[PDB]
């Protein structure tokens, strides 16, 4: 019960085969969630190269709504995986606690679950055993998908046992005898999760199990009047028993209900002694253009910043700005230099205040007269 | 219940644009990348095209780069291989196949092609449709002692491919050897069909080859005769 | 409809093949002898799936954790068959009062030395670097043994007071573990200082130490009775004596009892029981395995009465009597690789003695 | 110039066993195949067995399929013919041959030397 | 008593305390806290007077102590990536950290006396305060206790040197001896960070199980962990955190209680360190003498 | 961008065969194996060259040795006689293998050679082609040559071998030598000479013109 | 600017036009600045906070650096009555 620097507390639960325990870091006081995987139950091959493939594959899938995996510790008896811990419990327990939820919170959970399944589909992995008991809540009321790799190994081994244990969560293809589910189970499972977030109950519930399989094969479900008819078209386009008409991520991303309150970070791109390293500093601004145009570019830059400047030469410009909060004014002087016929250098020079005990700072306001100019010039 | 029914095949003129489809029934085309392959008669498979609708990224082989515009329609679950500027070498049967790029297991990134279609046969030839010209092959009078006498019929210079040959001795055939067709340099096809019979049946038993060519409506019979 | 035997590769599997041939000669059912690597790990994962071997040959320390998963069948021995074997061998294979295995032999570590390079064996662990200072000038080495497995490093740790689990009245206390006491710290400190002062190599395992002892590269080794065939093959003038004392206290090795476990998922339980009780634990069956590789002190008293003339086996029994029997609790399965990880981290210099023994203490019973 | 040499064979009892060998040198042998022929007295030349380059195919005739066993060696540049269950009527001169087809699995047959295997 | 050093610091200005050339960094307050300490790695200096462009004033000071506070507070696990150091800024972090303590930037004019500089260093519990010329408003140099003793020892050459310098260290009661903070050599970095945040100490001399000093762990040693990008792994021991300089140092500058103060100062300013530990013949820790107590004794 | 190269072989029922696949560049474990019956669709057998696709049983097995992917068929049933294809898929472009065919083991039978003279029906039409026939031979590999009028003419011969029989497993080759009516004035005798693996002496059949 | 003696005493944002008749090139920079574009000296033997003595002409000039991340490196080696300072300023972009 000690891995890394983590002691293990009381076991939370044993859902299918994995023993999930809370881990605690004695030094830093941080709560992690370890998962024990007995090799007796579901492991056929014991080659360490498979564990190396696990270490290479599973760690690099970083997403703000997927439970991140930290390391997979090997053991002669078991397999330990340190997933992150969240104190908000399962989604199904939250549904059983609060009943029917508001639409604005159900869409907020549904967008996060769909953007956690879209990250998996972009990174070529599916979550076949998706359910409200395998999505957790954090302290900040978000949605966290528990696993992606764990279902894939299990579903191939015992698809019939998984279907017998829960028919409603299992896909119509799996009960119809299709070999591999693929991503078509993911949108249908996110649809029954959306029906749980909109109505509280389960859409496909029976006591007698082959009649429940017949209810899965039937494309009908219950619909109350508590929910608006703008989302029932999405539910009918999402919960089809035939995967030819089942909704895609694009077919939800072009739907009207899904685009109402959508955060931008969910979808990345829509249209697509001492040792010190020496530094190479420059002098001014090196612009390879005409000298009559660089002064106009400097003019266009300093006109936007509301400065008060005068000239002496055609390339000697003594600028002066009044600070908003500080009553005094700061002065400096720009000058153009010719290092070669191609490039021209813009040199800054400060001048000292002679008589006035000005507050604030002298040279830091001098750098404030330049850090607003470099950004606008961008050269 | 997944069937990949191809359509739009047949016979085309060289320099003509064809667009064959693949009605993906039983799954969703937006996730899986529909891949087309080339199967020349006698040769092996050869990959030609790919389109992946989920990321909107395609792929192309080096020999067909920038000339066969692949397209996928997610609303009708079809995949359109609009071929353009085809050469004479591009003459094959085109299978349709879905592709599973996902992690089936923790250790295995599966990258195979699960379900394959029946494949439609496209034939490129500058020559038009021409009926066959059967000519009999004469059994030689001289033969070894205790040796069977080979008899066959030659079907030369026909188009298109399917010619079914039959004999007049019986509906059931024995000793038959139906050869594959060879594409000669004149664009047309050749065909031979021999039957091994005993040598003592040359004077008594007679054979008549029946050449049936359905897309040309040519049903010609040819009586083979032992003659020096 | 046959019998499949798995035993470790350093054991006498050809004698088991001969006993299987003597079984097939008398009933027609063939016996297949296999020696898979890491079979204490390979066995329960296939035994949970209902397939694999029908009978396993291993020490009793894994058999309790096998029994809690329902992987071993209940045995029914007769009173005469219990009288034929030693009572402590029956006591070592007790799990919650029930008998789960047939005892085969009692294995104990002993000090094995080269008589040509070292005529007088040392009686003290501390004078072994003093001997190695002389022996490195001769191109030899004092002591080389398997450091990758904690079974060989355990006596030098447990000599000064270390113990796995507290045994008071029939039960091992899972919370009273003595691997974090002063004696285990002194033992692991001496074990690290043997490596730091260039007296031993941290990468030395069973194969390299065995090849060093058969070629005469080392003066002493610590190994079991099964290597005696390879020692006899290499014609080394060898002696077997008592392990030396540490700080005035003798070494405390694990006393190992090789046992025969029967899979509960096997339909061939009766054929396996008749095979074992009629052929293997007899005077003719044990000597066929003993001629291949020596097992040590056998549980059969009749063969042991003739076997005890060997002073090597007498010193093995003396080390067993001055040693300690292994626990059969399922917490030993967590104990073994935890102490192995501690010994690997201490030998490689990745962790200190205190940190490694604190990790071994915390992961002692549970993990 | 190519050389060829047979060995083995003689007055052996019928129904027993006999081994034949054939070898060549001076040229590459892994990329070429070897074959065995028979010529019975009063009959034409007949085929016995062939062996491919790297063990792809071991082929025999209709009469010698379940009786003869052909093998080849890459280090000593020899081939072997394990003849089992010999017949009194199969007495003939046995030939070895050289396939001159390069980079193709076809054959152009020429026989260098034959020995006289006469069974009793 | 101290009348020869007090009049010395009142006569000699801070204008002589500034070196010939002096690299000086300042940080904008709207900058992220991750790149600020990487810039302190790049330049090597340990202090930076903060500037708030939205208020046009020197708002505060960001140092290694603030690095210790942020890697003690916003550090969850070695396996977990430290997102808070990336996402937080100096303006964001100082409104959280300075919620209970509102402490503005203290400074001194360079035309003022060194006595007021020492009395503003010791009273405010500040190691490094900058100087600001009130005629212009700019910052010139960041004074240090070490620079003050280097300026003093060059000018201690007159006849009345041994007023109390000839007395022993134990009789003068110089240095903290009662509450000493120590760590074992097997202790992780994070418990040393917790001691640096709980106490206001500046160094931890590591000891073995007996108590013998083998190395020293200072707050300056922490910044090399950020330099080699091991700021995310704070669960390693202090020995692996001190193997960064094991090819460079000699040992631990230990002194004794029966030693005169002037020899301790002459060994201190020659090796350019900040504090010494007091030991015995058995090399156990008896306390730490620091510059903030030596200058406290001198300023009286 | 790369190429593939399998082997080619033939074995009996129940034999354990192996098929290598030497990858050109360095690829990962992303190589499949497709069984294609003649005139059917290519069935998938093993997807990642080491683990079995669901469906087809455990007879097919694969091992990986660097960039030399293997396909091993233990206990060859009489239904698994088809063409097997290596398939690289890790890189951008997908390159199939050349394709290995697996033929049933058969005793070698001597080829039956029978020459076919051109009939007078195709002489008047201008296009007359002579063909020679090989009956019931084994294996597939044969070499026909047309030494017509004691002159080996190449370029007009076109071989066409058929598949093996269901009950006899015998081949049949046909090489059509095409000529014209005006090509027979430079023609006295035609000879189709064949060199088979089991044919001890090459036998050619020549029929004189005008009989 | 009271200290300045310009030809035009305006100091106004409007009077900045590129319509001047002069096409005169600007003068050349002194060669000592050819050092500071390429090399900056830091004494490793002395304290890293201490620097070698800079020249008298390189005082008030800016010193930018390549933006590897969102910082903006800019500095100037200002001069007091006798002492030299070097004010590095780091600002987010
Ligand atoms: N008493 C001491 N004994 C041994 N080493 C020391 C001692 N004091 C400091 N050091 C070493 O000197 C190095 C830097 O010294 P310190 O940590 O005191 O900062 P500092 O040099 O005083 O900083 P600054 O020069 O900015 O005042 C550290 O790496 C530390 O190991
Ligand atoms: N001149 C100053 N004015 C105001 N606050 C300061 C000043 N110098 C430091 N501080 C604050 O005091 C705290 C403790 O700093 P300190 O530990 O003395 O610096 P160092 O780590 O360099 O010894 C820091 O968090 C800093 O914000
Ligand atoms: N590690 C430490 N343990 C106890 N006291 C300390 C430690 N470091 C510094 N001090 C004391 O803290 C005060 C200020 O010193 P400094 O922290 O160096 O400015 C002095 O009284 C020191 O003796
Ligand atoms: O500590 C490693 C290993 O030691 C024991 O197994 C030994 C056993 O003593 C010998 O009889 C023989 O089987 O070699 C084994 C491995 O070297 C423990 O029984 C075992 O649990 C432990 O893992």
């Amino acid at each position: 019960v000690k891995i890394g620097h983590y002691i293990l507390g009381d076991t939370l639960g044993v859902g299918t085969f994995g023993k999930v325990k809370v881990g605690k870091h004695e030094l830093t006081g941080h709560k992690v969630a370890v998962k024990i995987l007995n090799r007796q139950k579901i492991r056929s091959l014991d080659v360490v190269g498979k564990i190396r493939r696990e270490i290479q594959n599973l760690k690099l899938f970083r997403h703000p709504h997927i439970i991140k995996l930290y390391q997979v510790i090997s053991t002669p008896s078991d397999i330990f995986m340190v997933m992150e811990y969240v104190s908000g419990g399962e989604l199904f327990d939250y549904i059983c606690k609060n009943g029917r939820l508001d639409e604005k919170e159900s869409r907020r959970l549904f967008q996060q679950i769909l953007s956690g399944v879209d990250y998996c589909h972009r990174h070529m992995v599916v979550h076949r055993d998706l359910k409200p008991e395998n999505v957790l809540l954090d302290a900040h009321m978000n949605a966290k998908i528990a696993d992606f790799g764990l279902s894939n190994m299990m579903s191939d081994g015992e698809f019939l046992r998984t279907s017998c244990g829960s028919p409603n969560y299992a896909a119509p293809e799996v009960i119809s005898g299709r070999l591999y589910a693929g991503p078509e189970v993911d949108i249908w499972s996110s649809g029954v999760i959306l029906y749980a977030l909109l109505c509280g109950t389960l859409p496909f519930d029976d006591d007698h199990v082959p009649t429940l399989f017949k209810k899965i094969c039937d494309g009908i479900f219950y619909t109350p009047q508590y929910l608006n008819p703008s989302v029932i078209s999405l539910l009918k386009h999402m919960l089809q028993v035939d995967p030819m008409k089942r909704a895609t991520i694009k077919d939800i991303r072009e739907h009207e209900w899904f685009k109402q309150d959508l955060p931008k970070y969910l979808f990345p791109e829509d249209p697509s002694h001492q040792g010190v390293r020496k530094a190479k500093w420059h002098l001014g601004i090196r612009s390879q253009s005409r000298p009559n145009d660089i002064m106009a570019e400097v003019c266009r830059a300093i006109k936007q910043l509301d400065y008060e400047w005068k000239v002496v030469n055609p390339y000697y410009l003594r600028v002066r700005r009044k600070n908003p909060v500080t009553s005094t004014y700061s002065k400096m002087s720009l000058q153009l230099y010719q290092v070669d016929s191609r490039t021209y250098l813009l040199d800054f020079r400060s001048i000292d205040d002679e008589l006035t005990p000005r507050p604030g700072s002298h040279t830091i306001e001098f750098f404030e007269m330049c850090a607003n100019l470099i950004k606008i010039l961008a050269q | 219940e997944v069937q990949l029914v191809e359509s739009g095949g047949g016979l085309v003129q060289p320099g003509g644009s064809l667009r064959l489809s693949c009605a993906a029934s039983g799954f969703n085309i937006y996730y899986y990348s529909i891949h087309w392959v080339r199967q020349a008669p006698g040769k092996g498979l050869e990959w030609v095209a790919s389109i992946y609708p989920y990321s909107g990224s395609t792929s192309y082989a080096d020999s067909v780069k920038g000339r066969f515009t692949i397209s996928a329609d997610t609303s009708k679950n079809t995949a359109y291989l609009q071929m353009n500027s085809l050469r004479a070498e591009d003459t094959a049967v085109y299978y349709c196949a879905r592709y599973y790029p996902y992690f089936i297991s923790y250790y295995s990134k599966m990258e195979a092609m699960d379900y394959w279609g029946q494949g439609t046969l496209v034939t490129v030839s500058s020559a038009s449709t021409k009926g066959p010209s059967v000519f009999p092959l004469a059994p030689s009078s001289k033969s070894t002692s205790g040796g069977t006498a080979a008899l066959g019929c030659l079907v030369k210079d026909y188009f298109p491919e399917p010619v079914t040959v039959s004999w007049n001795s019986g509906a059931l055939t024995s000793g038959v050897h139906t050869f594959p067709a060879v594409l000669q340099s004149s664009g047309l096809y050749s065909l031979s069909s021999v039957v091994t019979v005993p040598s003592s049946s040359l004077g008594t038993q007679t054979y008549i080859c029946n050449v049936n060519h359905k897309p040309s409506n040519t049903k010609v019979d040819k009586k083979v005769e032992p003659k020096s | 409809g046959k019998l499949v035997i798995w035993i470790n590769g350093d054991k006498g599997y050809n004698g088991l093949a001969e006993v299987g041939k003597k079984f097939e000669k008398d009933t027609g059912i063939k016996v297949t002898v296999e020696h898979p690597d890491k079979l204490e790990e390979k066995f329960p994962q296939v035994a949970a799936t209902g397939d694999g071997p029908d009978i396993i040959f291993w020490a009793h320390d894994r058999f309790g954790g096998y029994a809690q998963s329902g992987l071993l069948a209940e045995i029914t021995p007769a009173a005469a068959f219990q009288d034929k074997l030693y009572p402590f061998t029956w006591d070592a294979v007790r799990y919650n009062g029930k008998l789960i295995a047939y005892p085969i032999a009692v294995e104990a570590l002993s000090l094995i030395y080269n008589k040509d390079l070292l005529p007088n064996p040392p009686k003290t662990w501390e004078e072994i670097p003093a001997l190695d200072k002389e022996l490195k000038a001769k191109g030899k080495s004092a002591l080389m043994f398997n450091l990758q497995e904690p079974y060989f490093t355990w006596p030098l740790i447990a000599a000064d007071g270390g113990y796995a689990f507290k045994y008071e009245n029939g039960k091992y206390d899972i919370k009273d573990v003595g691997v974090d006491n002063a004696g285990a710290k002194a033992g692991l400190t001496f074990l690290v200082d043997l490596i730091k002062n260039k007296h031993m190599n941290a990468d030395t395992d069973y194969s390299i130490a065995e090849a060093a002892f058969n070629k005469g590269e080392t003066a002493m080794t610590i190994n079991g009775p099964w290597a005696w065939s390879n020692i006899d093959t290499s014609a080394v003038n060898y002696g077997v004596t008592v392990l030396p004392t540490f700080k005035g206290q003798p070494s405390k090795p694990f006393v190992g009892v090789l046992s025969a476990g029967i899979n509960a998922a096997s339909p061939n339980k009766e054929l396996a029981k008749e095979f074992l009780e009629n052929y293997l634990l007899t005077d003719e069956g044990l000597e066929a395995v003993n001629k291949d590789k020596p097992l040590g002190a056998v549980a059969l008293k009749s063969y042991e009465e003739e076997l005890a003339k060997d002073p090597r086996i007498a010193a093995t029994m003396e080390n067993a009597q001055k040693g300690e029997i292994m626990p059969n609790i399922p917490q030993m399965s967590a104990f073994w690789y935890a102490v192995r990880t501690a010994v690997i981290n201490a030998a490689s210099g990745r962790q200190t003695v205190d940190e490694a023994l604190k990790d071994a203490q915390t992961n002692a019973a549970e993990f | 110039q190519v050389q060829l040499q047979e060995s083995g064979g003689g007055l052996v009892q019928p129904g027993g066993s006999l081994r034949l060998s054939c070898a060549a040198s001076g040229r590459t042998i892994s990329r070429y195949a070897m074959s065995w022929f028979r010529q019975a007295p009063g009959k034409e030349r007949e085929f016995v067995a062939v062996a491919r380059r790297s063990g792809d195919g071991a082929f025999y005739a209709d009469s010698v399929q379940g009786r003869f066993t052909v093998s080849r060696d890459d280090a000593k540049n020899t081939v072997y013919l394990q003849m089992n269950s010999l017949k009194p009527e199969d007495t003939a001169v046995y030939y070895c041959a050289i396939d001159s087809d390069t980079f193709y699995s076809g054959s152009y047959d020429y026989w260098g030397q034959g020995t006289q295997v006469t069974v009793s | 008593n101290n009348s020869v050093y007090t009049s010395f610091m009142k006569s000699h200005r801070c204008y002589d305390l500034i070196p010939t050339s002096s690299k000086l960094v300042v940080f904008d307050t709207s900058l992220q806290v991750k790149k600020a300490f990487f810039a302190l790695v790049t330049n090597g200096v340990r202090a930076a007077p903060l500037w708030d462009s939205k208020k046009q004033s020197f708002v505060g000071m960001l140092t290694i102590t603030d690095f210790i506070n942020i890697l003690h507070r916003y550090y969850k696990s070695a396996l977990v990536q430290i997102y808070e150091l990336e996402e937080h800024k100096i303006e964001t972090w100082r409104e959280v950290y300075l919620q209970d303590s509102f402490k503005p930037l203290v400074c001194i004019s360079p035309n003022a006396s060194l006595f007021d500089a020492v009395s503003s260093l010791i009273r405010n519990k500040i190691h490094r305060l900058p100087v600001i010329d009130p005629e212009s408003g700019n910052t010139l140099y960041i004074l240090t206790h070490k620079r003050i003793l280097k300026f003093l020892k060059l000018f201690i050459t007159e006849f009345p040197k041994p007023e109390f310098m000839s007395k022993s260290l134990e009789e003068l009661q110089i240095g903290t001896y009662a509450n000493i903070a120590m760590v074992r050599t097997t202790t992780p970095v994070y418990v040393a960070l917790g001691i640096f945040v709980q106490h206001r100490v500046s160094a931890l001399p590591v000891v073995d199980e007996k108590g013998r000093v083998v190395d020293i762990y200072s707050k300056f040693d922490v910044i090399n962990l950020a330099a080699e990008k091991t700021y995310n792994n704070l669960d390693v021991s202090v020995t692996k955190a001190l193997q960064h300089r094991s090819h460079y140092f000699e040992g631990v500058l230990k002194c004794y209680l029966h030693e005169t103060l002037e020899t301790i100062i002459n060994r201190l300013v020659e090796a350019e360190v900040h504090r010494l530990v007091v030991v015995d013949e058995n090399d156990v820790v008896k306390g730490i003498v620091s510059l903030s107590d030596i200058l406290q004794a001198l300023v009286l | 961008q790369m190429t593939q190269s399998p082997s080619s072989l033939s074995a009996s029922v129940g034999d354990r065969v192996t098929i290598t696949c030497r990858a050109s560049q360095s690829v990962s474990s992303a190589v499949a194996w497709y069984q294609q019956k003649p005139g059917k669709a290519p069935k998938l057998l093993i997807y990642s060259a080491s683990s079995l696709y669901s469906g087809v049983p455990s007879r097919f097995s694969g091992s990986r040795s660097g960039t030399d992917f293997t396909l091993t068929i233990s206990s060859l049933q009489p239904e698994d006689f088809a063409t097997y294809y290596c398939q690289q898929s890790s890189s951008g472009p997908i390159t199939f293998g050349q394709g290995t065919k697996v033929e049933i083991k058969r005793t070698v039978a001597a080829p039956s050679v029978f020459i076919f003279p051109p009939s007078d029906s195709q002489l008047k039409s201008g296009t007359a082609s002579v063909v020679c026939l090989l009956n019931n031979f084994y294996p597939r590999e044969a070499k026909v040559q047309w030494k017509v009028d004691n002159a080996l003419q190449s370029g007009n011969s076109q071989e066409s071998v058929t598949e093996q029989d269901s009950k006899d497993s015998t081949y049949s080759l046909s090489s059509t030598l095409t000529l014209s009516k005006a090509d027979y004035e430079k023609h006295k005798v035609y000879a189709c000479e064949v060199t088979h693996q089991g044919l001890s002496s090459p036998v050619t059949k020549s029929f004189n013109r005008g009989e | 600017d009271l200290s300045s003696s310009p030809p035009g005493p305006y100091g106004q944002e409007m009077y900045a036009f590129r319509s001047a008749a002069r096409f005169k090139s600007p003068p050349i920079l002194p060669p000592h600045l050819l050092q500071v574009i390429l090399n900056k000296d830091t004494n490793i033997s002395c304290d890293p906070a201490l620097l070698p003595e800079p020249n008298h002409v390189m005082l008030n000039h800016l010193y930018a650096l390549s933006i590897k991340d969102s910082v903006m490196v800019l500095s100037a080696t200002h001069r007091y009555k006798k002492k030299y300072v070097t004010t590095l300023l780091y600002k987010p972009i």
